């Protein structure tokens, strides 16, 4: 009858949906590698999906996916095994080399845009009309890492236009240099800023940015990419 | 066997228990202590499963079902086939969810992420922990949790429903309802406002999370924001699922008569409980 | 986390222009700084424009046409009105009506009146979503996945009413009435558990919650490296994504990109009216109980 009809004509529907779905979610990272970087053997059932190109705002170019990937970029790991499933060791340090929970993707060095074709990111000095207008006002207090020595001061905020919302701080060193830190990895106390990732010692340590306005979608990763891997490399130093 | 910017990721470490020992994994995936945890729980909870089939003489999924003890057993243990079958596995399920619960924030630690996925999981294991474990044990027997079979357990909804009334009038009920539609409201938005934004028309360019923003303070005034539409959707589910809890675990403990009549409170006060007229007057 | 630590303000966003008729648009709004702890503190502007003042008056018109119907229902005494709410009801023509559009007032006419205001009130609205997309040059995802919704809506006070022979099959308006009418419309049809759209409904509602569940955290997690800018990642694959990708990858198997997890996320919200909507519309017009139905397959 109808209802048999609509009913197996659905699950028919759903299955090649799924399959639609899915390849679709293999525009990146395809097709799969062996550690050693050579094409593995197996890539599922799923063919890689027929390449779409995106036209990029503000004449940025146009980006093609899937396509030809590559880290660009060395990775200091080396192998802990003879067999494939083992991780892969830093060789140096994994904060300093970017591997690890402190990994960062060679994205562009140009900063985000917003819709209308100026920097979406901005030092709050340089970002007419924008106030902090509710909550305690960082700028000025101390900065503490895990180790509970201070780093350093806020010397502002780094705003997101378009959203009207904090982003980073911009710290300044005993050495009279500034760094940013993810606006997600401070706590926000009433008399200092405490950063759980990082201790004391380490906030030289992040990379610092080119230009003193602005910030590139490289070096915000490299940025977060470091504090984020505070957490299980700056870890001997944190005490509570 | 590994995406193309996966390497730089498998570095040792982030383990909550044994060390390098199961810090490893078995092609796409992780294993870790917990790894192996839920393996365990799993291949057993399974067994048991079959086993109670064979106790019941039928091999056709529709028709399998573990049935909790009959309500004489209190909350004692009951005889395999009479109802013990159905605690070790309830034990085994609760096993295999924690430790695939806490697999998860060991991965977290590994990738230097925060635990909003462990943390939001937990309160799916909670709403099964309120069904299986603490109504039961409030009520008093085993037997008010519902049976593990793919229509028995709807029955057990439909029975279990229709004790108390249309459920429909079970108050925390209607909040849990709100939050689901709610839910799905947003996913379907959130979803399409994104695309949309991405894939524009035919040639033009890729919109911009501004042009999102606009979109939707032209539509209804006013526009969340990438880290709201995100927060907004944990909260939902998170919500849906909390009130789901509450609706039961109130239900059968300190309300236990028809769910319709709990609304006499209202209607009932003293101020407007007599004046005539209207649909109760 | 949840909640901004720190608020931060600046000059009201007008928005972009592109094909958008900027004498529609009203004035920006008052800042909430309530609204700003969770998300953008920035109230309005809204576009008016025809469609959304038809829209909204139909809108008014419908909600209106109840509450009069409602407070008849009370003998026009405000206290009886608050005691009775949720009671109140306007029910459809009775079955001896069919599909006419002859039932008196009080036995059906001022429930037809409501639903036209309601149905002109739905399309415009869907016509409003569909347009300020357009407008701005954007996709119309967002009309489409309007459009299943509207599917489940027009099955159960139009679609089915018609083809059943009478309106008096179809929702009448009130919240504790189009309870009992849902609870009513399963014990007649033999059990809706037995409705294997309904099955399927439930499945992707419950899901939606699953996935809005592991899509939410998963940004919330990985916003420490600019998750929720996506579109941007979409563009130009952050560490945010491939943790995002390498969380679930390693948990469970297989993984999304940022374009695919929203359409994994579209595509479940749309199921949910889109099954109900069918298992609905079979309901009572080719299978009139749905055990008997489980018992032959047909
Ligand atoms: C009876 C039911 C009737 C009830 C009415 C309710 C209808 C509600 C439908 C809502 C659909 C939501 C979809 C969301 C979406 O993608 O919208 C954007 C999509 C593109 O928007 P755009 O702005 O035009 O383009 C922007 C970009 O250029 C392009 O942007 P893009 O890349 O994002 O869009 C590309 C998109 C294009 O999307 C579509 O083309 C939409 C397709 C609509 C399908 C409708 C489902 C009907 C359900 C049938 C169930 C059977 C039961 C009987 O790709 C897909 O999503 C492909 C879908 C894959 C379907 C798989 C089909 C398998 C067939 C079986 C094969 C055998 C299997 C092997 C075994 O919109 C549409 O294409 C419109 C569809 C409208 C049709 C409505 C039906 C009329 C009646
Ligand atoms: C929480 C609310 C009620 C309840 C009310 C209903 C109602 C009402 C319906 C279901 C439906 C379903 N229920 Mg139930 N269900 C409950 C508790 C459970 C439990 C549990 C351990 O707590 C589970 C595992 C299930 C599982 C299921 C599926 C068989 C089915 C589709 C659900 C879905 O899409 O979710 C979304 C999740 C996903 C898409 C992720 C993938 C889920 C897959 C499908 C899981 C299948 C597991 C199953 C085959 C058993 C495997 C166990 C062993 C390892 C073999 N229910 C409680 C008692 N359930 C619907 C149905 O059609 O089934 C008859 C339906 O109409
Ligand atoms: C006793 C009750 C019966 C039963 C009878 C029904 C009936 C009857 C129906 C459902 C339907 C549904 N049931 Mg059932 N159902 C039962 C038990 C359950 C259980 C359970 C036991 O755990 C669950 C989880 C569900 C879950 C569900 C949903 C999956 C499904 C509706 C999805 C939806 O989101 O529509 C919500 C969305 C809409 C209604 C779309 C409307 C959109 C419009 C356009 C909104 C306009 C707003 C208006 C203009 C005003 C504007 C707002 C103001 C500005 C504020 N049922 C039992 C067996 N169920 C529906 C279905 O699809 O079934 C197949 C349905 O018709
Ligand atoms: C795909 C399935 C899900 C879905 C999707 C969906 N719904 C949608 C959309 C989409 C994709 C839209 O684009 C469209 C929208 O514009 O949302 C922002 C819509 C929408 N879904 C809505 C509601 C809705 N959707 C629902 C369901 C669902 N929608 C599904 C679960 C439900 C239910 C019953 O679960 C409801 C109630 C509307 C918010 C909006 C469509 C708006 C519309 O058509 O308006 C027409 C008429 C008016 C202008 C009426 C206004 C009359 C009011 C002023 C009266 C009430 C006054 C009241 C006392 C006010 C106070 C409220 C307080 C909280 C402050
Ligand atoms: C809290 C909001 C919602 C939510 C969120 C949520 N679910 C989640 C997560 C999150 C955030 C995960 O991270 C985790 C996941 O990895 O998703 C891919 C998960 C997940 N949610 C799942 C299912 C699921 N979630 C559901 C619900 C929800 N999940 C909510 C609505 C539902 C239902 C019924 O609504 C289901 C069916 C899994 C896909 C996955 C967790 C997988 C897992 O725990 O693996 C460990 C266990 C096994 C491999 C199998 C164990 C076998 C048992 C020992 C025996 C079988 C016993 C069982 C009781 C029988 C039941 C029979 C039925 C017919 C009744
Ligand atoms: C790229 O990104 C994006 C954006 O940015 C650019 C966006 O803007 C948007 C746009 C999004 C929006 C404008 C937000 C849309 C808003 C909603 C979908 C809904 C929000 C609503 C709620 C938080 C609440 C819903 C209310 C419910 C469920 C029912 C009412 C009840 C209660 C609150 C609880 C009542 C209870 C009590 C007192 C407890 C009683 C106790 C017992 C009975 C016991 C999107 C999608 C987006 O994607
Ligand atoms: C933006 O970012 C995001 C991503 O990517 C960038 C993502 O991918 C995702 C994830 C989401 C998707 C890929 C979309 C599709 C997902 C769903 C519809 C959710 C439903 C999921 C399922 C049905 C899959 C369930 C599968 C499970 C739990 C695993 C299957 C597992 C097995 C067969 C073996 C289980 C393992 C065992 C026994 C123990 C460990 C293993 C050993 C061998 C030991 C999200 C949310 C996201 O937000
Ligand atoms: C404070 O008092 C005042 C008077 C100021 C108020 O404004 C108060 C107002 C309230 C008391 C209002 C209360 C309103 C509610 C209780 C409304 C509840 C509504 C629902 C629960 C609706 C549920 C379901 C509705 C459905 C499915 C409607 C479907 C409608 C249609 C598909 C439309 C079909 C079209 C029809 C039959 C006519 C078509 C005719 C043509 C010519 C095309
Ligand atoms: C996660 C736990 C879920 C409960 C599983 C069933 C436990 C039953 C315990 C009964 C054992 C015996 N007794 C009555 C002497 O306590
Ligand atoms: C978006 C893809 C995920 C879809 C989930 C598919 C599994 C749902 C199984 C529901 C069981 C249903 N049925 C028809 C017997 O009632
Ligand atoms: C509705 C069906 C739900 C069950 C689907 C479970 C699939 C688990 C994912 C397996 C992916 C496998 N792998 C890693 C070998 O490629
Ligand atoms: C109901 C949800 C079911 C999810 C569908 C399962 C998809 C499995 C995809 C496996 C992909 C395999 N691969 C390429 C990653 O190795
Ligand atoms: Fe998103």
């Amino acid at each position: 009858d109808l209802a048999s009809l609509a009913i197996y004509s659905f699950w028919i529907f759903l299955a090649g949906l799924i399959y639609y779905l899915q390849t679709e979610n293999m525009r990146e990272g395809y097709p799969l590698e062996n550690e050693d970087g050579t094409p593995a053997a197996n890539q599922g059932p799923f063919p890689l999906p027929k390449p779409k190109t995106f036209i990029l705002p503000h004449g940025r170019g146009t980006l093609t996916v899937p396509g030809p990937e590559s880290e660009d970029r060395p990775i200091a790991l080396a192998r802990t095994a003879v067999s494939e499933g083992f991780p892969h060791a830093p060789t140096g340090d994994p904060m300093k080399d970017g591997v690890g929970p402190a990994s960062w993707v060679a994205r562009r060095d140009l900063p985000e845009l917003d819709g209308h074709g100026h920097n979406k990111i901005k030092p709050m000095k340089a970002a007419a009309g924008f106030h902090v207008s509710a909550g305690k006002n960082p700028i000025g207090l101390p900065v503490r890492g895990c180790d509970l020595e201070i780093a350093g001061k806020v010397v502002d905020i780094w705003v997101d236009i378009p959203e009207q919302m904090a982003r980073f701080l911009e710290v300044e060193l005993k050495d009279g240099s500034t760094r940013l830190l993810p606006m997600q990895m401070v706590k926000v106390q009433s008399n200092r800023v405490h950063v759980n990732a990082l201790s004391s010692d380490l906030f030289a340590g992040i990379p610092t940015i080119k230009s003193p306005t602005e910030v590139t979608l490289l070096e915000e990763d490299k940025i977060c990419g470091y504090v984020a891997g505070g957490l299980m490399y700056a870890a001997p130093k944190r005490k509570s | 066997a590994l995406l193309s910017f996966e390497r730089k990721y498998r570095v040792p470490g982030g383990t909550l228990v044994g060390g390098n020992l199961f810090d490893f994994w078995v092609g796409p995936f992780y294993v870790g202590f917990f790894g192996v945890a839920t393996f365990f729980f799993a291949a057993l909870g399974i067994i048991l499963i079959a086993w109670s089939a064979v106790l019941q003489g039928t091999w056709n999924p529709q028709l399998i079902s573990v049935y909790p003890p009959a309500l004489e057993y209190g909350l004692g243990g009951a005889p395999l086939a009479k109802g013990g079958l159905w605690q070790i596995i309830t034990i085994c399920a609760t096993g295999a969810f924690v430790s695939w619960a806490l697999r998860e924030v060991e991965i977290c630690r590994k990738l230097g992420i925060g635990y909003h996925i462990p943390f939001a999981f937990a309160f799916a294991i909670l709403a099964y922990l309120t069904l299986v474990l603490f109504r039961p044990v409030m009520m008093g027997a085993w037997g008010y949790a519902f049976p593990y079979g793919i229509w028995t357990h709807l029955d057990w909804v439909s029975n279990t429903g229709y004790t108390y009334g249309n459920f429909h009038y079970n108050p925390a009920h209607m909040i849990a309802i709100s939050f689901f539609f709610t839910n799905a409201l947003a996913l379907a938005l959130h979803g399409a406002l994104v695309l949309s934004a991405a894939n524009p028309e035919k040639g033009k360019e890729m919109r911009t999370p501004d042009h999102a923003a606009t979109f939707f303070r032209d539509l209804v005034g006013y526009s969340i924001g990438t880290l709201g539409i995100h927060r907004l959707g944990l909260l939902l589910s998170l919500s849906a699922v909390f009130f789901s809890a509450l609706c039961m675990i109130i239900t059968g403990t300190i309300w236990f008569d028809q769910w319709v009549d709990w609304w006499q409170w209202w209607v009932k006060l003293p101020w407007w409980a007599n004046i005539p007229g209207g649909i109760n007057g | 986390d949840i909640f901004s630590q720190v608020q931060v303000r600046g000059p009201a966003d007008l928005g972009m222009t592109e094909d958008v008729n900027l004498a529609n648009r009203s004035g920006v709004g008052p800042f909430s700084t309530l609204l700003g702890w969770f998300g953008n503190a920035q109230l309005g502007p809204i576009y008016l424009g025809s469609l959304g003042v038809l829209s909204l008056f139909s809108g008014l018109m419908w909600f209106f046409t109840i509450g009069i119907w409602f407070w008849y229902q009370a003998g026009w005494n405000p206290a009886v009105f608050l005691r009775d709410l949720f009671f109140f009801s306007l029910e459809p023509p009775a079955p001896e009506y069919g599909l006419s559009f002859a039932a008196p007032l009080k036995e059906g006419g001022l429930w037809l009146i409501a639903s036209f205001f309601m149905f002109v009130a739905v399309w415009s609205w869907w016509g409003r979503t569909y347009l300020r997309a357009q407008a701005l040059g954007m996709g119309k995802h967002t009309a489409w996945a309007f459009l299943s919704a509207i599917w489940l809506w027009m099955v159960l006070g139009f679609i089915r009413p018609i083809l059943m022979g009478s309106w008096s099959e179809a929702v009448p308006y009130g919240i504790f009435s189009h309870l009992d009418w849902t609870n009513n419309f399963s014990l007649v049809h033999g059990n809706l558990f037995y409705n294997p759209f309904h099955g399927l409904s439930i499945a992707f509602l419950y899901g939606s919650a699953l996935l809005f569940a592991m899509h939410g955290a998963t940004i919330l997690a990985v916003s420490r490296f600019g998750g929720e800018r996506e579109l941007e990642q979409i563009a130009d694959r952050g560490t945010a994504a491939e943790r995002a990708a390498l969380f679930w990858r390693w948990t469970m198997g297989f993984n999304a990109t940022m374009e695919g997890i929203h359409r994994w996320a579209i595509w479940m919200a749309v199921l949910v009216t889109l099954t109900g909507g069918i298992g609905i519309l079979l309901s009572g017009t080719v299978v009139d109980n749905w055990y008997v139905w489980g018992q032959n397959h047909g």
